[PDB]
RNA sequence: GAUAAACGCUGAAAGCAUCUAAGUGUGAAGCCCACCUCAAGAUGAGAUUUCCCAUUUCUUUAAGAAAGUAAGACCCCUGAG
RNA sequence: GCACCUCGAUGUCGGCUCGUCGCAUCCUGGGGCUGUAGUCGGUCCCAAGGGUUGGGCUGUUCGCCCAUUAAAGCGGCACGC
């Protein structure tokens, strides 16, 4: 249903109208071009392709321009979809402004996490240390690989491999302001994402 | 050769052992190689032997 | 070394057969179908070459399960992860994925060579009553088996 | 099959339609349809009905008795109709009617409302007695069972919904 | 219920009832006699 | 949504009785969905949108070789979310 | 108990890290009976989804004790590693 992508700016504080400090993320948008309409007779779906930014025209290909040319806009970076929306109300080339989330206030936020390289088996999974003194030699290691009898290692004995870089929703957040002149939604809480990354913002599922 | 005799005998409505018993009642002593390649190639000869084996145990 | 036929790859013509499944049990349908695909009922074997045929199956759905086994023949899958046994099916596969019944109880009936793979991709199993394959002019068998 | 050798007489206004498994009984109130097995030979002959069948099966005799008993259910339900009657003891329990809903206040902190299908009426004269009428036996029994299950009785004071005549046998509780 | 591998009618009014591959004994007299091979 | 133990409605075999053989329901932190993620190397390798249009010699035309290209990509360079 | 198995060498108990499986079930969940008025209970049937604590005393297994908690389960995995 209500779906808007956008950037990620930073973290602020906003007094509410009873005088209470609340931490607030700052999420932008722009006008938002619908690119395709996917129906059951063509794809077996009901979905809508949307796209948010302005590239330079050096930085694209002819097929990107052949997508864009049915909506008469600039070629764009990010292209995603949205499923399970009662369509009507949507043509090739409309704009989905920031106004859709006035006080909807029950919203799922998705991003992609940061990236932290190779790290030890503690910092992923929270497995604890061994004793740092009384003569031991077992400071920061990932345990024992299992029993003896099966003559192998069972799957999922988790070990050292790269931290972060997958997409994570956070459910049921509120919305505070909508600044139509500046295209900014303000949200309570914390969002998985580094700065300048994408964020999808949808109406929540669990009512 | 038994498997090929199986298929070609089943084509003429005979199971794969009643040929054996009928051809020994008709007192015929063909090796299983020779019935195999006649069963592949000569349809007329294999149906002729099939009809005499039909006639043999028909008593 | 002397004279018996060893057929080549492009010597034996193939055909297309149509088999119903209205109220016949699984074992006997699968037995006749799996004896078709190796190249039996044709006097020109090799144990090398696909001398078999093509088999299309109509009305998967209406296959019997005799007596009980409507709720009893539990299939099992394990997922190579600890505790991962999934006995998710029963005789429920009559209702949903009735393709998936005959594609298991025929794959068991075949050898497990590479010919037990090239002889498996000649099945086509449809739960309904429609040929999408009418371009190839298939014939009809009669099962008194 | 002594029960499978009934003397069945059709009541005034009742016909028969035979189309395969269905046999329809239509009369002054209802038009019920069921299905019956093919080891059954139907019959002829206005208003007296019997069921002679190709007999000597294995268990020999279940089909006669059950069929049906089911035809007498058909005949009595289409011609006459059935009843099951309930009560309410356990002081302060109410039963009030707004059409096809039954507001039961059985002593919880919430009322209970039971709906109805098409061919089922209700009659509530007082604050205690609910009488369910209808056409089948199965449907009347299921609705009566659903009403009793809200609060079946207890063996100390005998609260809850009853029949007209349950033998709710009663124990004793000490005062401590 | 009483779940015992051997099952006997306790009272006069007991009746022996098969409901599955399963042997039941049920009184209307006492509820104490609901038995079952199990 | 379909079950487990437990409870029924109707009903006979057995003129009665009875939850079952025929028929027909209720019923759990459990099973399958519902929530989050990976996923067509699913060799059964899926679907949609948009972009691109031809020289030589013969081995003789066979899904032949070889060389320039298109759409596009890569190398090389300044870098970090 | 026996002595098949390993003497050109198959390293014991507890504790730490890490778990996983079975159910003859400790809590939570659904039930039948009661010598069940109520809140409490006793016994038996279904059920493995998750959870199942910190300290004092010897090297401890085992156990005694303090203070908590819905509960402070029994066992297999070379008496797991
Ligand atoms: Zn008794």
């Amino acid at each position: 249903t209500k779906g808007i992508l956008g950037k990620k700016v930073g973290m602020t504080q906003i007094f509410t109208e009873s005088g209470e400090l609340i931490p607030v993320t700052v999420v932008e948008a722009t006008p938002n071009v619908v690119l395709q309409v996917k129906t059951v007779e063509t794809d077996g779906y009901e979905a809508i392709q949307v796209g948010y930014q302005d590239k330079r025209e050096v930085l694209s290909n002819k097929p990107a321009k052949g997508h864009v040319a049915k909506a008469n806009t600039a070629p764009k970076r990010f292209i995603k979809e949205f499923k399970n929306v009662e369509l009507g109300e949507y043509e090739v080339g409309k704009e989905i402004k920031v106004d859709v989330f006035q006080a909807g206030d029950v919203v799922d936020v998705t991003g992609t996490t940061k990236g932290k390289g190779f790290q030890g088996a503690i910092k992923r999974h929270g497995q604890s240390r061994g004793p740092m003194s009384h003569g031991s030699r077992y400071h920061r290691r990932p345990g024992s690989m299992g029993p003896v009898a099966p003559n192998r290692v069972f799957k999922n004995k988790r070990l050292a491999g790269r931290m972060g870089g997958d997409r994570v929703t956070i459910q049921n957040l509120e919305v505070v302001k909508v600044d139509v002149e500046r295209n900014v939604i303000l949200i309570k809480g914390n969002i998985p994402g580094a700065k300048k990354s994408l964020i999808t913002i949808k109406s929540a599922v669990k009512a | 050769w038994i498997a090929r005799i199986n298929a070609a005998a089943r084509m003429n409505g005979l199971s794969y052992s009643k040929l054996m018993h009928g051809l020994k009642l008709a007192e015929i002593d063909i090796n299983r190689k020779m019935l195999a390649d006649l069963a592949v190639n000569d349809a007329a000869a294999f149906t002729a032997l099939a009809e005499q084996a039909k006639d043999a145990l028909s008593k | 070394m002397r004279t018996t036929y060893m057929a080549k790859a492009g010597e034996v013509e193939r055909k297309w057969y149509v088999v119903d499944a209205t109220d016949v049990p699984l074992g006997r349908l699968s037995a006749v179908v799996a004896s078709v695909l190796r190249g039996k009922n044709k006097p020109t074997f090799t144990p090398h070459v696909d001398t078999g045929d093509f088999v299309i199956v109509i009305n998967a759905d209406k296959v019997k399960l005799t007596g009980k086994k409507a709720t009893d023949k539990i299939y099992y899958r394990h997922s190579m992860y600890p505790g991962g046994l999934k006995s998710v099916t029963a005789g429920e596969l009559r209702d949903k994925n009735s393709r998936r019944l005959i594609e298991t109880s025929v794959k068991g009936m075949l050898p497990k060579n590479t010919l037990g793979r090239k002889q498996f991709t000649k099945l086509n199993v449809y739960g309904g009553a429609e040929h999408p394959h009418a371009a190839q002019q298939p014939e009809v068998l009669d099962i008194t088996n | 099959s002594r029960i499978g050798n009934k003397v069945v007489v059709l009541p005034a206004g009742v016909e028969i339609k035979q189309d395969g498994n269905n046999i329809t009984v239509k009369g002054p109130k209802g038009e019920l349809t069921r299905e019956f097995s093919s080891d059954i030979k139907m019959n002829i002959e206005g208003n007296e009905v019997t069921f002679t069948r190709p007999n000597d099966s294995k268990e020999m005799k279940t089909i006669h008795g059950t069929t049906r008993a089911n035809f007498n259910n058909m005949v009595v339900g289409v011609s006459e109709g059935f009843q099951k009657a309930l009560e309410l003891i356990g002081v302060g329990y109410r039963a009030q009617v707004q059409g096809n809903k039954l507001t039961l206040n059985v002593g919880y902190s919430h009322p209970v409302e039971m709906t109805a299908p098409e061919g089922v009426t209700f009659e509530v004269p007082a604050n205690t007695q609910v009488i369910v009428k209808g056409i089948n036996k199965e449907v009347v029994g299921e609705l009566a069972a659903n009403i009793r299950g809200v609060r079946p009785p207890e063996p100390y004071k005998g609260k809850g919904i009853r029949y007209v005549g349950e033998f709710v046998r009663r124990k004793e509780g000490k005062t401590g | 219920m009483k779940v015992r591998p051997s099952v006997k009618p306790m009272c006069e009014h007991c009746k022996v009832i098969r409901r599955k591959g399963r042997v039941m004994v049920i009184c209307p007299a006492n509820p104490k006699h609901k038995q079952r091979q199990g």
